[PDB]
């Protein structure tokens, strides 16, 4: 507790109560989820880091064009 | 390391580095390719002439 406290205290100027936050998670449904998908992480930049035997490791540009499908 | 294409310039660095790679490539095929062509088109030369004279020995009086 105290540690949320501070940590929101830093972050946001304030303490957000439990309510608050239950009552604004609540009214996220499945069309707003598809939107702020669809304005930060459709067709974006990635970055990677990787370790161990990466002979398989697939190619930055297959990781970055999997952001988006052709289908559809 | 690799940086993604969109954020790298991508017809600037050909162009920095073509009188390098010019150079390079000219220079590893003057002799194999040239002086043989050359000597190639000299015999071409040499024939024209052979036949041009045949022409007139053979058949002009
Ligand atoms: C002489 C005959 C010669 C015929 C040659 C034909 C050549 C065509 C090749 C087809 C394309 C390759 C297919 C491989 C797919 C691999 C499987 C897979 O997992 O794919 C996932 C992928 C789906 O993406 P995803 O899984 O969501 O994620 C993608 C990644 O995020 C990101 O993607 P990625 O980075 O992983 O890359 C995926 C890549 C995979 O490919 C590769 O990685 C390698 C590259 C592929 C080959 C490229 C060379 C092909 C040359 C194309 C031009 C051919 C023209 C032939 C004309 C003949 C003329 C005599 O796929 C593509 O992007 C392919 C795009 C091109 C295909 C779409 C063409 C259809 C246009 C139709 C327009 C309407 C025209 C009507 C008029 C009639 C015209 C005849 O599937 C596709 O989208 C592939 C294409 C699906 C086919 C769609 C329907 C085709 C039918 C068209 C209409 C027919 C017209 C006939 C009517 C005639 C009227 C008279």
């Amino acid at each position: 507790v105290a540690e949320d406290i501070g940590r929101q205290m830093l972050a946001y100027g304030r303490r957000m109560p439990l309510a608050e936050f239950l009552k604004r998670l609540e009214v996220i449904d499945a069309e707003e989820v598809k939107r702020v998908a669809w304005k930060y992480l459709h067709d974006a930049e990635v970055a990677v880091a990787g370790l161990g035997p990466l002979f398989g490791m697939p190619q930055l540009i297959n990781l970055r064009r999997a952001t988006f499908w052709l289908r559809y | 390391q690799t940086i993604s294409p969109y954020q790298l310039k991508f017809i600037y660095p050909f162009w920095h580095t073509f009188f390098a790679r010019c150079w390079c490539k000219c220079s590893a095929y003057a002799w194999p390719w040239v002086w043989p062509g050359l000597i190639t088109f000299g015999l071409v030369k040499k024939m024209n002439h052979d036949v041009e004279e045949d022409i007139r020995d053979h058949y002009w009086y």
